[PDB]
């Protein structure tokens, strides 16, 4: 319950998040700990905790040892139930503890997710620093090649540390600027930011995110400028835009690897959009870009009983963002 | 003389060998000295839509007997309605009778088909008439060429017989494996008749409004297409894809099948893109028309002629979907 | 001096060999010492007009003479309004012809061509003045390269001619049976005049309204399009198809004509496909607006910018649709 404990707590949560926890404490937690046996340990007397045990108890929760994506609308739903437990939580141990129970019945990807938010986004995460996400799931920013001389070194029960090299080949012109978007931390700056001003964020959470529609705006506004900066620096033309209409001109190959799902797969160079099974028609996409054109050239959004919410003001920016992201 | 027996027997013999002059000599007789402005009085308009029929009848701007006749040709189903309006609005059956007789043999013989079937369904002087099965009072409109040809070779005969119906196209075809579905002779009686049922021309001044019409529109179809889905799983055959204005029509169809005058119905090739269609619309119209109602949809409102909203976010905006569709 | 004779011949002196410093010594003598600030009296705006466009003299912010000018840039246009507004400001004749004067020695050509024209057209000054035909004030815009280069050779050695001028393409090309039409020197200023007359960038603080003028935009070029197709009607073609910006332009075109400055008009090749132009506009930019145009015709309203309706079911919305196209 102070700061050295909780930061150990966490070192200890997120320690080999593949497995089963090795810290008898933990275990200990996670077998005889009763999210539901004390709702006074939460703010909303533990309607959030009994959400999320009603769906574990249905066999309903995504399973350990499989691949996690925030944007699959399910799992991200699931990811935020055991958020909204540990959010509820008064006091450290009851966030400890669910953590603790949890981790051991929630996928690994969810659970990762849920406690980063869930430590950002609480009082009671104050002062704990996360560990950084490429140590705690390196195989979302190494590539195949040198997790398979870690899992070599790991079949011989031999030490060794591995050089990366960047994606692609040297006939690559992309290859001179993957120092940008491959740098392990400039993909944390990336993954910290949407931690800190999630898209699903809703203020019954418990506060407000100021300004956050046109922070959005403007972090990848600067994302954009940076990585054109970069290429201007390496005799490269600055990134056209995309268009629904027109085709992908660069390809990629992340030759990168999930932990459980396969290997990423890859894009080949000139291809046009596809309509996505489950997600969306490329057609919607040009309609949604059509009517969020249509609000900024208005000068208002269209709210949803049709009247006019003025945007022609410093704060259309933002509700703009809002709409966009 | 308006008993049910007379007046079924008056539509029998109306609608009896209907590419020809009547055989019926009361018939011959009426419709060679009925007048249907000579007594104003047996209309409930006291004769404003008989005066219409007439001026166009005098002025020889109706379309000509042995000529092909479609529902969704406007000028065509202007004309077939006004007979409409001038058996609907008689008062007794011998203004009915007597104008059908009349028309009969002034008018083109499928707007005069037409006209009669609604005019019986929607006038309180049909009640109890059973009208008689399209496919034999038009049956080119519901069998193939090959057959009717089989028929015209028995009359030029002068022989009896009864000719066997196949499918079209060859079991190459693999669409062939559902064709008794769309090609039931009773499936496209049930078709025709829930749109004179529920036509699309009705306007309540007419008499009475059709209840719930825009709904039972939407569903009737989603009922067809629902069911012919279950014939294609019954044939080992995926379901069907949706069309799109910027996307080729795969299936292509040769209907095999004859107008009694106007030629063979056309064929349609295989994998090929909508081309604008003089005199109907270009493609661009229709996906901009699918674009007006998709945004009443996501808007959860109609546009008025004015501008106001019509909220659709209600039981009957299903309704009025189907209205404006 | 503000007689007809004078007004006109300093017109004339002022538009004659444009390309060049003025040859009369007595505009040279104004060019020199006029000073377009130095009477405020002199103008109906005590001269606010005459200070905008001298700071941006002083700053050195003009076109520089001997370059191309078009109307349809934004920044050139500007400058030659700049002009215009001097002019139209004049009381008396003489603040006219002076400030003409000296900004004929300091501003582009072109801009002033079309500044001076205007300021005749639009100005009570100019009432009686009968402006130069602009073929024979900037020749080469209404001339092919050929005839030009034999007038160039003409000088080159001081021996006069007469040309002929034999319209281009060759007879291969069936778009040259109809070259009489658009190539005509007085349709073209015909068509220029009349965009002088009723000018886009008209607003009514210059002094008066422009009665009915985005109707009669609609109709002068309504006519233009309908007389041209009656020469193709005359010689054996088709009528013009309509421009699509998904669609290809089948008719190319060589001007063979040439910039006194700034080079040879370009070619445009058969059958090509809109490209997006830098600086100007996206393909899909063209569709969004007329989209827009249309939904207000459709609607029977156009959208003010804070969303009200502006009712076009009435004689004036012609006029307003041209306003907005
Ligand atoms: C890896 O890189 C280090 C320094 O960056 C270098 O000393 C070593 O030679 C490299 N190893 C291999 C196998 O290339
Ligand atoms: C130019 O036209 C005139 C009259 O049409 C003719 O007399 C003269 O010979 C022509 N010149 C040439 C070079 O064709
Ligand atoms: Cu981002
Ligand atoms: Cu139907
Ligand atoms: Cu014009
Ligand atoms: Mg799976
Ligand atoms: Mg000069
Ligand atoms: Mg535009």
């Amino acid at each position: 319950s102070s700061t050295a404990h909780k930061q150990q707590n966490i070192n200890h949560l997120l320690d080999k998040i593949y497995e089963d926890t090795k810290y008898p404490d933990l275990q200990e937690i996670a077998k005889n700990f009763n999210p539901l046996g004390d709702t006074s340990m939460y703010n909303d007397q533990g309607a959030a905790a009994e959400v999320l045990m009603k769906e574990l108890n249905d066999h309903r929760l995504l399973e350990q040892h499989h691949w996690y994506s925030l944007f699959n609308a399910r799992q991200r739903e699931e990811a935020l139930m055991l958020f909204a437990v540990l959010n509820q939580c008064k006091v450290w141990h009851c966030f400890r503890n669910n953590a603790a129970y949890f981790r051991e019945q929630m996928n690994e990807g969810e659970f990762v997710y849920a406690l980063y938010v869930g430590v950002i986004h609480s009082k009671l995460g104050d002062g704990i620093v996360l560990p950084p996400l490429y140590e705690i799931t390196p195989h979302m920013f190494t590539n195949s090649e040198v997790i398979d001389k870690a899992y070599s070194a790991k079949m011989t029960q031999k030490a060794g540390t591995f050089n990366v090299s960047f994606t692609g080949t040297k006939k690559n012109k992309e290859q001179r600027v993957a120092y940008f978007g491959e740098d392990i931390g400039m993909n944390i700056h990336h993954v910290t930011w949407h931690m800190d001003f999630p898209f699903w964020w809703q203020d019954s959470y418990g506060n407000h995110l100021d300004r956050k529609g046109e922070l959005f705006f403007w972090v990848h506004h600067q994302l954009t400028a940076r990585f054109d900066f970069e290429r201007l620096s390496n005799w490269l033309d600055p990134v056209d835009e995309l268009h629904w209409d027109r085709i992908i001109r660069e390809g990629f190959a992340p030759l990168t690897s999930y932990k459980y799902g396969g290997e990423f797969p890859v894009r080949p160079d000139n291809i046009h959009f596809e309509d996505v099974d489950g997600v969306a028609h490329v057609h919607d996409m040009e309609i949604t870009e059509n009517r969020i054109y249509e609000a900024i050239d208005h000068g208002y959004i269209t709210a949803t009983d049709g009247h006019t919410i003025d945007i022609r003001q410093p704060k259309g920016i933002e509700l703009l963002g809002d709409i966009i992201e | 003389a308006s008993s049910t027996a007379h007046k079924q027997q008056d539509i029998n013999h109306l609608l009896d060998k209907i590419y020809e002059d009547t055989k019926y000599p009361d018939l011959q007789e009426i419709a060679k000295n009925f007048n249907p402005l000579g007594d104003t009085s047996m209309y409930n308009d006291q004769g404003a839509a008989a005066e219409v029929l007439m001026k166009e009848l005098n002025d020889h701007r109706l379309l000509e007997q042995h000529h092909w006749y479609s529902l969704f040709n406007a000028r065509q189903r202007e004309e077939a309605l006004m007979l409409f309006a001038v058996l609907n609005q008689c008062k007794v059956w011998h203004c009915f009778r007597n104008n059908a007789a009349y028309f009969r043999e002034q008018m083109n013989e499928g707007e005069f088909v037409y006209a009669l079937y609604v005019g019986v369904i929607h006038s309180k002087l049909g009640d109890g008439i059973v009208l008689p099965p399209l496919y034999e009072i038009t049956p080119h409109m519901f069998t193939n060429s090959e057959v009717i040809d089989k028929a015209y070779s028995a009359k030029m005969t002068q022989k009896a017989g009864t000719f066997n119906v196949s499918f079209t196209g060859t079991k190459k075809n693999k669409e062939q494996r559902v064709a008794y579905f769309g090609e039931d002779i009773g499936m496209n009686i049930h078709h025709v008749t829930w749109h004179m049922d529920f036509p699309f021309w009705w306007q309540d001044s007419y008499g009475n409004h059709l209840d719930r019409k825009g709904e039972l529109f939407f569903w009737v179809h989603h009922q067809l297409t629902a069911r012919f889905d279950f014939e294609r799983l019954s044939n080992w055959l995926d379901p069907v894809d949706e069309l799109h204005w910027d996307r080729i029509i795969r299936e292509g169809f040769a209907p095999l099948t004859s107008y009694k005058y106007g030629g063979e119905f056309p064929v349609r090739p295989d994998n090929k893109h909508f081309e604008d269609v003089d005199g109907v619309a270009h493609v661009h119209d229709m996906e901009i028309t699918e674009n007006r109602i998709y945004e009443a949809i996501d808007h959860g409102y109609i546009t008025a002629t004015d501008g106001h909203t019509i909220d659709i976010r209600q039981p009957k905006g299903i309704e009025l979907l189907g209205d404006i569709i | 001096a503000s007689s007809t004779a004078h007004k006109q011949q300093d017109i004339n002196h002022l538009l004659d060999k444009i390309y060049e410093d003025t040859k009369y010594p007595d505009l040279q003598e104004i060019a020199k010492n006029f000073n377009p600030l130095g009477d405020t009296s002199m103008y109906n705006d005590q001269g606010a007009a005459a200070e905008v466009l001298m700071k941006e003299l002083n700053d050195h912010r003009l076109l520089e003479q001997h370059h191309w000018y078009s109307l349809f840039n934004a920044r050139q246009r500007e400058e030659a309004l700049m002009l215009f507004a001097v002019l139209n400001q004049c009381k008396v004749w003489y603040c006219f012809r002076n400030n003409a004067a000296y900004f004929r020695e300091q501003m582009n050509e072109g801009e002033f061509v079309y500044a001076l024209y205007v300021g005749v057209i639009h100005s009570k000054l100019g009432d009686g003045i009968v402006l130069p035909p602009l073929y024979e004030i900037t020749p080469h815009m209404f001339t092919n390269s050929e005839v030009i280069d034999k007038a160039y050779s003409a000088k080159m050695t001081q021996k006069a001619g007469t040309f002929n001028v034999s319209f281009t393409g060759t007879k291969k090309n069936k778009e040259q049976r109809v070259a009489y039409f658009g190539e005509d020197i007085g349709m073209n200023i015909h068509h220029v005049t009349w965009h002088m007359d009723f000018p886009f960038w008209w607003q009514d603080s210059y002094g008066n309204h422009l009665d009915r003028k985005g109707e009669l935009f609609f109709w002068v070029h309504h006519q233009l399009t309908a007389r041209f197709d009656f020469e193709r009607l005359s010689n054996w073609l088709d009528p013009v198809d309509e421009l699509h910006w998904d669609r290809i332009i089948r008719e190319g075109f060589a001007p063979l004509t040439s910039y006194k400055y700034g080079g040879e008009f370009p070619v445009r090749p058969d059958n090509i496909h809109f490209e997006d132009v830098d600086g100007v506009a996206h393909v899909h930019d063209m569709e969004i607006t007329e989209n827009r145009i249309y939904e207000a015709i459709d609607h029977g309203y156009i959208t003010a910018t804070d969303g009200h309706t502006i009712d076009i079911r009435q004689p004036k919305g012609i006029e307003l649709l041209g306003d907005i196209i």
